[PDB]
């Protein structure tokens, strides 16, 4: 849709969600970083 | 945004009484409005958030009501402290508080 | 006990700067997003800056858009509202003021803290 | 004061690709959407483009569809024309504005501050 | 997309008269409308944003007024420097602009 | 053999400080995230506090916020509760919980494994 | 946060017969709910996480269903050692527990 | 000439304890992870164990939680895996798995070169 | 966490004719996904990872598509060393396999 | 890893006019890409790295632009001696390079 | 000024072994990271191998990994690459080039100081 | 370097009665951290040193804890002789000592 | 590296009133940039280090505050010898240095 | 009493050498490590190189590099910059800075103490 | 320094099966550990140095292995003689024994 | 100590082509290791010390290199008289050889 | 040994300016090395010992200075008397000498 706000909602949450994984993630890379 | 508009400006209620206080939003708020309560000399205070949720130490004598377009407030028996001015805030788009009623001695 | 205070305050000639800061205990800072709210007598409560909990969003009101920096430091537990370019129309009260009592996901945007506020007047 | 200024303008030939590029300051730009308003004459004003404030989502107008390109860097508050394979039709003073004074979510599309535009002249 | 026109084409209002604008869109837009000041060698300058409220530092002398596919902008008194062509956008669905009303010296 | 250990418990007077140890073994302990959760008799149970597997992010409940410190050490595998101006309604039984039975992107938040629990009261 | 409520507070069944325990919330949780069981003595349990996947260990009797703001718990055939206060939590928004059910003997 | 060739296999008792060894060459070994893959018959593929590039991070399986332990030794190009505590779910074909056939930050997890496969039965 | 399913469980195809082999996941996986080819006394060989790029050394026989929880793996005409099991894996979320799909002469 | 394209193959110009060489990537490398210049029998020079910068040395005629997976290279007025091939380098993920754009007397 | 001159070009033959020297001078040599750069006619520029400052990692292309060896002498500023069981694909100049113009932490992996470059021929 | 911090300057306590004392640092120490005991007219003692051991000869009655910024120092029965000031040291960045904080009797 | 930038190049106050002077990164630096003061034919002296904290004999007259790229040099109450050129340096990524601004009688 | 002193000053013509050095007093020498700092009318401050304590490392400026060598005695308390290959732009005023007021982990790069410096003027 | 623990106190195997033994170390000692094994009334001997070398005159039966702060010590098929107590000393920091772990019949 | 190897044990190689020799350490040597030639019947003979250094009286033609655990010594053009057995020692931690490679008629 | 490089080979110069000579040595020197004076006909005279140490009879006109790896000779205001060829000595490993470097009119 072509007419939908493009401007930012100020009226977001702005508290860090409590509810996010706290467990580490097994899926990030384990390889070396050559860059 | 919002435009908010508080009605009447001013009440006159004795101690003990019910004090009724309105609220009205240009726009539709859903149910975010926070009512807050401001003495001279001190900062505002969060009384009811939500549209009727009470805040933690407020006493059940503070009841608002209310949706939409149109919100009261409403102060089952007025005690000596309950005396000041009420500001009503909407957060569902923007951030705009309201003119402000006072209450004072009848 | 949730403890705001203000500082910075004082008396300043139009089109200088001004800085506020407020320092925040009682709860986890760097988990809570705070506001500033201003008090014109005349006018009432007017809203002026809003910062997420790690400052990667901040939003300014429309009177202050271009004028207003509010900036965070978790490491000190102190808010900063950079005031450039004051005009006549910003004396007021200021308030630093935290979003909500607790987190509810979908109910934020009310301030369950205020500070005392602190008194800026620019004039000449 | 927000100030707007347009470059990148010039005369290029048909089948080529020019770049325009709009310097925005004055406001916190990254929490905007900025669009490309295009003015020929005997004809007025002509939309071309939208983007949102991050650049997540694009909108083009059907008459350059396909063959512009918007993009913004908000590191360093500018916002980018891409205008390949220019024709004729294309020759046209091109504004760039930003959408709404201020926030308000039922009321966005309509532009509250234009800059002065740059002119872009395709011919042989 | 939606059409957009206005009439009269041309206007000769003499300053501190009042003078009145035309825009018809082909299809509704609600209450997403927009006007716009055009001066030679200037960029449009927004006058009036959605159907009637206005620009911040815009005298109240504009005044606009419509809804659905009737729109119109009224000048109560025309002043000196308001004599320009004025655009009417629709922002309700896509971006479409009007033709142009110039309002000239009588 | 998710093995949870509480420790530290005991009875104090209000407004003192006390300190609860929480023994994990049997898992990769620096790999989850761990919880405290309390039961107050004629209440229920309650939520306390939670930690990230590398104590990056701490959140704690409303009526906690402010008076108790969560912490943990991933080197002996312990898990800490640091309880700062006790009151009257901090009585109850305190357990160590892990989150999740294994790890799951959009599924956490739930205690896979409880400790046996250990309990604090204060009074005079 | 959200408030979560059940009923019956008890069930009175015999061993062999179907109990069921209803947990309800003030708003949709979708489907991210535990329920545990705790015996005099010990340490709750968990038996079912999300909305129906079963801990590690669990039998086949306990069976869990519902989502949104209407969730049951089902024990098809209780024996003996089935006797206990069951607790629902909601972790889409916050951690909120219920107050208990208990279930005993006929 | 990525070769990987396993060792360590045998008979086991439940209960015990054995330790698997992966000889690793015709790369750089210090630059990749490396996976444990198991196949049971009747049951197909299962993840074991992945340890990181410099052996940081060690991640499990659920069903192999707290039981298993991975470890590598950059200096002699070996990938280890302590089994303790087994049982006669354990017995299978364990594979040893490189991570990804070349670097991609937003692809890895998948097992680019896999070793021949050692046998470990756990029976009385 | 995702469970993976292929079917059908045995495809019977003769040497020169397509066949089709199709993977399943629970939840979605957006686009990490890799097959791998297993022969009787042989460790499995990679044959496409991501959702369509293929494995240095695999001819372009092999030609995988799909992207969600639809995936699905197609041999366009397939030859006499082509016949063996071939497992489904996602990589989005956890490291889990599917049971394996055998694809035998006819 | 990112596969690189560069369009046109070659571009004919005659010294003076405007030459402008577009980069595409298929996966976003943000601002890490650099363009370099070879002539015939010579090693390669940088001319731009990250997305714009200008290494020392070089003439402000040659100006670079763009980010995410649209590059462009762009030469001001183009003199005799620019006549070479232009490589394309992103450097976010790996190091990987383009085919090379040839410019050519027109 | 900044030279880099190459040498041990030639031709060998499929199977065997050749090593590459590179000669570095006019700067710090043992502050910065030096890359070998492949370049084979009809294919484009290719990249080989990376070396840290100290050499504690080295990184190779995929085409080349297992096979080819990267390493440096900070004494006598010097870049070797250690060529073994070569092949006809590796028919191509061989640049050394080093990494950045100066050093700047988040802009690294440009290629701003090229040598001359030298030739490596397989076949029989 | 780092500024130590002691809270609160003195405690009350009985014999017999559990006395516990904080320490606070700037910046991050980890677990490197020292308490001293020094009584009227004697020069300081060593009892904890790391985080939580504890120095030879010194009773297990002295219990310390914490890591990163906060560390505690707790006394389980605190007896006559245990009467003077503690002194909080880091000795992760700098050599640092805190203000001290002197426990007397109730 | 980093580009450093000052605004206004000079400042004209008058003895007794506050002087601000800003200071601006290209990228962000942190908390990692310092001021220096210097008197013409004199070295500079290091004034504030890191973001805010004072060198030793500095008056409390001079406030350094900020983070990120945003910098403010605040002179609460200037005397006669606090006129000078003052200088804005970075040690996060490189050592750079600002343009310097200069403060001037009124 | 930290006072530093530099001399080797003069004139000298362009492609020619000049060598400062600079006196160090008042601290102990060996502990820290000092900088040269150069000040152009019209360019302002810039950095040109740095030591460590030991002398083991040794950063230079781009405009700098491989012209410039710094190094240091730490017996006689004196610190060097060799400057080969002079240029018209190398007219400064070279001071002799000293990093850091005290020894902090996290905080150093500035320079506290300074030196008077010396006039350095490449002309024909 | 570092404490040194073995798990467990007492192992039975009968001669011809394979008896493992575990020593694990409080900080991380790299490969720096070493294994003794001590008969009644005789000096222990020294089987395993580093991580895994073995010393001279000791047969294949004995392997060590192990890195960091788990090392185990594997006898693949244990004899009579060797009957004894075995000792885990680690000379990475400091020289601390573990205090062994007796192999005793079945 | 330091266990040298060499690889392949034999290599084969005409008169007027190249022959490499490889050489590999367990652990770092830095640059301290020597090449020795040996012919039938007679002793072995220093070629290479160091790690590149060449004898006197030895002939351009042997090129040796390689520090760290990889080096490689290199007949440019072997003669008639270039085929021997050849040794690799390291002196950096003891005095240990390398088992020798044969360079064979072909 | 150490192998001593000069550079340049010769310099041309008139009476009057000042002179500079760099020596350059593979390997680390410390602070032991002379320089020598040698005119056509005669012996070389030492002039400088050490590192900047000056010959009893040289003339403040001769400094040298330089420790490690670099050295260099600086002559102030070069003479006519002084016109010879000069050697650079190293004695802390062995005792090598450079080429020698001249220096003639210009």
């Amino acid at each position: 849709d072509p007419n939908a706000n493009p401007n930012v909602d100020p009226n977001a949450n702005p508290n860090v969600d409590p509810n996010a994984n706290p467990n580490v993630d097994p899926n990030a890379n384990p390889n070396a970083n050559p860059n | 945004q919002i435009v908010m508009t508080q009605s009447p400006a001013t009440v006159s209620v004795s101690p003990g009484e019910r004090a009724t206080l309105s609220c009205r939003a240009s726009r539709s708020v859903t149910s975010k409005l926070a009512w807050y309560q401001q003495k001279p000399g001190q900062a505002p205070r969060l009384l009811i958030y939500g549209a009727s949720t009470r805040a933690t130490g407020i006493p059940a004598r503070f009841s608002g009501s209310g949706s939409g377009t149109e919100f009261t407030l409403t102060i089952s028996s007025l005690q000596s402290e309950d005396f000041a001015v009420y500001f009503c805030q909407q957060y569902n788009n923007g951030f705009t508080f309201g003119p402000g009623t006072k209450v004072d001695f009848k | 006990q949730v403890q705001l205070v203000e500082s910075g305050g004082g008396v300043v000639q139009p089109g200088r700067s001004l800085r506020l800061s407020c320092a925040a205990s009682g709860f986890t800072f760097r988990n809570f997003g705070m506001h500033w709210v201003r008090q014109t007598p005349g006018k009432g409560l007017e809203w002026v800056a809003v910062i997420w909990h790690d400052g990667s969003n901040k939003f300014y009101a429309d009177s202050v858009e271009g004028r207003f920096t509010i900036s965070r430091d978790n490491s000190k537990n102190m808010i900063y509202l950079q005031m450039n370019s004051l005009r006549v129309e910003d004396t007021a009260i200021y308030y630093c003021a935290r979003d909500s009592l607790f987190y509810d996901h979908d109910n934020s945007g009310y301030y369950g803290y205020w500070g005392q506020g602190t008194l800026v007047t620019v004039s000449s």
